[PDB]
């Protein structure tokens, strides 16, 4: 046949090939009926706020408040401290930081040994 | 470049692109003459027509338009509201 | 034939500003390269020399523009 | 129930709507105009462009310019006499007293 | 050093005596003389510092951030005069007051000779920031940001007070000439340690250092125009100036108690250049890029060579004028749709051009487009670390790519693409909005013309 | 999918999309006009072929081997229009198309530059402040009780009365401006 196309994280299934695009069952339809509905309760709000011609300013939407919201000043709110945050924290947290320390510091251990033993070329290094 | 559009011109380029199509006879279409009815055509007649005119215009017609553009005149008012024409 | 009227946000107020940053830039600007020009041309910079015996200069008498001294 | 007794936000008002000429810093216009001039005269005529004036004629700033004439003038003293022009010893090693081991 | 300190609190009667329309004028009037009467100071020397008293001197460190406060409080005088509009007078006359009594501590914070005098008013600094966050602040959480900045830096500053005092008391002066005469090495040992601590943690702090920075999001977003622009302008570079006088006592056992902080500093940057890639709030942006900035001149200072030097105290200057134009810039775009989110406002090159190439300006140099003195300061600090560390190389190439992503992620969002559709309230520029502009563009560009007065005291 | 008027779509729009997009591939691949001609009516013939069908699941599962098919055999990269979306020029024209709320704040000086065009702009603007009140009059009785069902707007049912809703759908910037 064919090669089956496989979806990926970064790569979506088409709409044409999902087999739950062809369902014709009445809870379905009365599923998309329903949206519809509260799609297009929430345009003619829109609408009627921006037709409007006494208003000079900004259509408000809760949606980008919700937003913002959500994503400033919940985090902390909804944080719980267990295994998972706590690993994760001090996978994120601690390790780059140990692991840059040790790569500098030997770096410059190296160095500053190669400097005093006279092996390190410094022939026209004045600026520092 | 770009030379303007009018009703008349779009009117006469469309008729003459309906007129090269061999399944219409071309002493019996008009501006308003319909395509399932009046015409006796399928659905895949009128798809193929909506590709020939985008082909002919040199711009894309949505399906979710195409699918309601059904007599010439529909055609020429549509493109005439596309291209924004008679300024 | 067919001009058609386009529609752009007011320039008015961009340009007036900057017809009054030119203006009271150069109001000042003019002047000083003038009068610059003018200290070059006419009293001009300083000629080195060594130091007289038993003279001691001033300190403004150790730079060379006559505006640095100043 | 009504909450408690609060006036509404207030419209925010346009500067350009009684005053077509507005520079933005007063609703009178003589003060805005003034305001205007006293920003743009002192701020650029004065500060910027005397400023300005004022580092480019800098009297020396720093010695470097009579550093670099003393460097000409030492340089050539040195080269004239043979002498090396510069020494690995800042101070001279006569009169430093090295600890005794 | 009273020649700045009188005219300053003349200022006060200046504005306590005006006209009820008149008291911008006047006070930004007598405020830009007193600016321009500043240029006295650069009378530097190229072996012996400007000392003027048994209390004041200047060196060529402390006169770039002198001349910076001064010019920058008629600029906050003019950003701050259209949110105060509808406000009571007495209340417009105390802002002004507040104001005008930073600047006066400020100009003596700089000039301070004696260590504890430069305390005593580093600290006298808190006050007026403090009242003027969490009185003419617009939102809710003003007073926590008030509560976070005040107690963050005073927990880190009372040990620096005790470590002082404990200097003084071992040394016999807190005197900064006599010091450098009478320095003394500083062993290794646990009482050095916690010495060193003691002395550094107040500065690191007030930087901020990675990890100590979370007052900055909030002090920074909360706080009017005029108090955003003195806080990242000058208030981040008392830290600098602070760990710059204080090095001189702290050898040699700098060279490795600065690790763990080089260490903070260099991924800190990463951290916050990354979290700046992913901000839905504008003022939030700026801060953070901020954050990232002080961290650079953290790891400037603490490696302490001269070139490292040179590069903070001119990256410390630059700094400190693109993040007064940017937190202005969008102040006006905050005036003009009232809310602070990023993706609200688009397409605005389409309705203000001028403001657009302003905002272009301000973003060339916030990621150091050279020759500016961003790039500079930028470039002296990447050649010290290199010379520190080569794969510090690594990290500053890293840094200096999201740096640029996200400045050019800034403008494209604000200024570019299609505009917001409902939004129609957008007036035009102007005139005091875009002279601000200016005359945070101008001295930037001027300077480099003649970058060498900006370069500290060992240029 | 996505529709303004309709909730779903039905089996005749699928199969009429599905066409449409096959037709237009296959003109990708075999860019000159003859061969396009022999291969369309290939393909026309066999969309004809199954056109008389009546079992509903024998047509849909024709339809989804078809998608299947058109899957495996698109183009890496069809021919889009110009001004199509994913064209060359798409969305090009934007950064020209001020709004026209804009000429409100016009200075009085450079107003004085179109005295006839300012003239029918403020008989536009009064038409439509005073339309506005009987057109969401109109709008709130028409309306069935728990909101809109669709996002289609209706006409102006009486004379004199413009249809609701109409000023920002008419006064839209040009494709060219
Ligand atoms: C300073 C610390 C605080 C910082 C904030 C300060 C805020 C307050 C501001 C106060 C006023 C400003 C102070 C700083 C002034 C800095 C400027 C200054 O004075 O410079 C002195 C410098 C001094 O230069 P110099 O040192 O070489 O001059 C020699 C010295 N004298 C004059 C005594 C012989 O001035 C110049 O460099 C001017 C040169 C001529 C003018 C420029 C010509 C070229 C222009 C560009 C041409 C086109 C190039 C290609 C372009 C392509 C498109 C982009
Ligand atoms: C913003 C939050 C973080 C803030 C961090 C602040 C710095 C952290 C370390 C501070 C230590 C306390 C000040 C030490 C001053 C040392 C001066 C000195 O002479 O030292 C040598 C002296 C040595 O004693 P001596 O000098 O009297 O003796 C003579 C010397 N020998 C010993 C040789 C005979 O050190 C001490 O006396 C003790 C120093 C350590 C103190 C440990 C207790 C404090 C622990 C840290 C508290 C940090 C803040 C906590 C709260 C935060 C907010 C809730
Ligand atoms: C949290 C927010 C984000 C971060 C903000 C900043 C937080 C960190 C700030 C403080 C960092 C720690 C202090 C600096 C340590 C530098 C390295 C050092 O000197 O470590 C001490 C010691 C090293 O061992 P050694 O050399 O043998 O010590 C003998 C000294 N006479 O080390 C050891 O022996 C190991 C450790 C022993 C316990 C040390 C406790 C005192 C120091 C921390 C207080």
């Amino acid at each position: 046949s064919f090669p089956k196309y496989e979806p990926s994280r970064l790569a979506s299934l088409p709409t044409t090939l999902d087999p739950a695009e062809y369902d014709i069952s009445s809870e379905t339809r009365k599923a998309q009926a329903e949206r519809l509905a509260i799609r297009s309760r929430l345009k003619r709000e829109y609408q009627l706020q921006y037709n409007d011609p006494s208003r000079r300013g900004v259509v408000e939407d809760p949606a980008l408040i919700r937003w913002t919201c959500a994503r400033s000043a919940n985090v902390y709110p909804n944080f719980r401290p267990n295994t998972k945050t706590s690993l994760l924290g001090a996978l994120f947290g601690i390790g780059p930081l140990i692991f840059w320390y040790y790569v500098f510091k030997t770096d410059r251990d190296r160095k500053e040994k190669l400097i005093q033993e006279g092996k390190l070329d410094r022939t026209f290094n004045i600026s520092y | 470049d770009a030379p303007p559009l009018t009703l008349e011109g779009i009117k006469d380029r469309v008729l003459y692109v309906l007129k090269l199509y061999d399944k219409i006879d071309p002493e019996k279409l008009s501006v308003n003459s319909h395509f399932m009815k009046d015409l006796g055509l399928d659905s895949l007649d009128q798809v193929e027509i909506i590709m020939a005119m985008e082909d002919e215009f040199g711009f894309e017609i949505p399906d979710i338009d195409a699918e309601k553009l059904m007599c010439p005149q529909e055609i020429v008012d549509y493109i005439a509201d596309k291209k924004d024409v008679y300024e | 034939g067919k001009r058609l009227f386009i529609i752009k946000p007011s320039g008015f107020y961009d340009k007036r500003f900057l017809k009054l940053l030119r203006f009271y830039i150069l109001l000042t600007g003019i002047p000083v390269v003038i009068g610059i020009t003018l200290i070059n041309v006419f009293i001009g910079e300083a000629e080195l020399a060594e130091i007289p015996e038993g003279y001691v200069p001033e300190h403004w008498e150790y730079f060379k523009h006559p505006i640095s001294r100043w | 129930t009504l909450r408690w007794q609060e006036d509404p936000e207030p419209e925010d008002e346009n500067l350009y709507e009684k005053n077509p000429d507005s520079h933005g810093y007063d609703k009178d216009p003589a003060v805005d105009v003034w305001n205007m001039r006293v920003v743009f005269f002192f701020g650029f005529s004065i500060v910027l462009v005397l400023g300005s004036t004022f580092v480019a004629y800098l009297p020396d700033y720093r010695m470097q310019e009579w550093a670099r004439r003393e460097a000409e003038r030492l340089v050539k003293y040195r080269e004239a006499h043979g002498l090396p022009l510069m020494e690995s010893n800042c101070f001279d090693p006569s009169k430093i007293q090295l600890p005794e081991d | 050093m009273l020649k700045y300190i009188i005219p300053t609190m003349m200022l006060m009667p200046l504005t306590w005596l005006s006209k009820n329309s008149m008291i911008w004028i006047n006070t930004t009037l007598h405020s830009l003389l007193i600016s321009l009467t500043s240029l006295l100071l650069l009378n530097q020397f190229g072996d012996n510092s400007l000392n003027f008293s048994l209390t004041f001197f200047s060196d060529s460190l402390s006169t770039p951030l002198l001349i910076l406060t001064m010019w920058l409080l008629p600029l906050m005088l003019m950003a701050s005069q259209h949110h105060l509009s509808k406000e009571n007078l007495a209340r417009k006359k105390l802002f002004i007051s507040m104001l005008i009594l930073l600047q006066l501590f400020l100009i003596m914070t700089f000039t301070a000779t004696e260590l504890i005098f430069f305390y005593i008013m580093f600290e006298a600094t808190l006050v007026p920031t403090l009242i003027i966050i969490t009185r003419w602040g617009n939102q809710t959480e003003r007073l926590n940001a008030g509560l976070y900045f005040l107690f963050y830096t005073l927990a880190g500053s009372l040990p620096l007070l005790v470590a002082l005092i404990y200097i003084q008391n071992t040394m016999g002066s807190l005197n900064f000439l006599i010091l450098q005469y009478w320095v003394q090495p500083m062993p290794n040992s646990w009482s050095n340690t916690f010495m060193w601590l003691a002395c550094m943690m107040a500065f690191m702090v007030k930087m901020p250092l990675y990890g100590l920075h979370l007052w900055l999001p909030k002090a920074h977003v909360e706080a009017p125009i005029a108090g955003s622009m003195v806080l990242a302008a000058i208030l981040l570079k008392l830290g600098g100036y602070g760990m710059m006088r204080i090095t001189l006592l702290l050898n040699p056992i700098t060279d490795f108690m600065a690790y763990p902080f080089i260490m903070l500093s260099l991924w800190g940057m990463i951290m916050t250049s990354s979290i700046c890639l992913r901000q839905t709030d504008l003022k939030s942006l700026i801060a953070y890029s901020s954050v990232s900035h002080m961290a650079l001149v953290i790891v400037a200072i603490l490696i302490q060579t001269p070139w490292s030097y040179m590069g903070a105290t001119a990256l410390m200057i630059a700094h400190g004028l693109t993040s007064s134009m940017l937190f202005c810039l969008a102040n006006s775009n905050y005036e003009r749709v009232h809310s602070r989110t990023m993706i609200l406002a688009r397409g605005l090159q389409t309705l203000l051009p001028l403001m657009a190439a302003w905002w272009l300006l301000a973003s060339l140099t916030n990621l150091a487009l050279p020759p500016s003195i961003n790039l500079i300061g930028e470039l002296f600090v990447v050649m010290s670390t290199f010379s520190w560390s080569n794969i510090t190389i690594i990290l500053m190439g890293l840094n200096m790519v999201i740096t640029a992503l996200y400045s050019l992620y800034m403008l494209i969002t604000t200024q570019r693409g299609k505009h917001t559709h409902h939004i129609n309230n957008i007036l035009p520029s102007f005139t005091r909005e875009n002279a601000l502009m200016s005359l945070h563009m101008l001295p930037l560009l001027l300077l480099s013309l003649n970058p060498k007065i900006i370069l500290g005291p060992l240029y | 999918a996505f529709l303004p008027s309709a909730a779903y779509l039905t089996h005749q729009q699928k199969v009429l999309q599905l066409y449409k997009r096959a037709l237009r591939h296959l003109e990708s691949r075999c860019v000159h006009r003859d061969k396009y001609r022999y291969f369309a009516c290939l393909l026309r013939a066999r969309f004809d072929e199954h056109k008389n069908e009546k079992d509903m699941v024998k047509a849909t599962q024709l339809l989804r081997e078809a998608e299947k098919e058109f899957w495996h055999g698109q183009h890496p990269q069809p021919y889009i229009f110009p001004e199509s979306p994913g064209g060359t020029s798409y969305e090009r024209y934007e950064c020209y198309k001020v709004p026209e709320w804009c000429l409100d704040d016009w200075h009085p000086s450079e107003k004085a530059m179109y005295p006839d065009y300012f003239a029918k702009r403020e008989q536009w603007k009064k038409l439509r402040r005073e339309s506005w009140e009987r057109e969401v009059k109109q709008l709130q009785e028409e309306t069935p009780v728990g909101g809109p069902r669709t996002e289609a707007l209706p006409p102006a049912r009486k004379q004199g009365d413009l249809p609701p809703l109409w000023w920002h759908i008419v006064t839209r910037p040009r494709e060219r401006p």
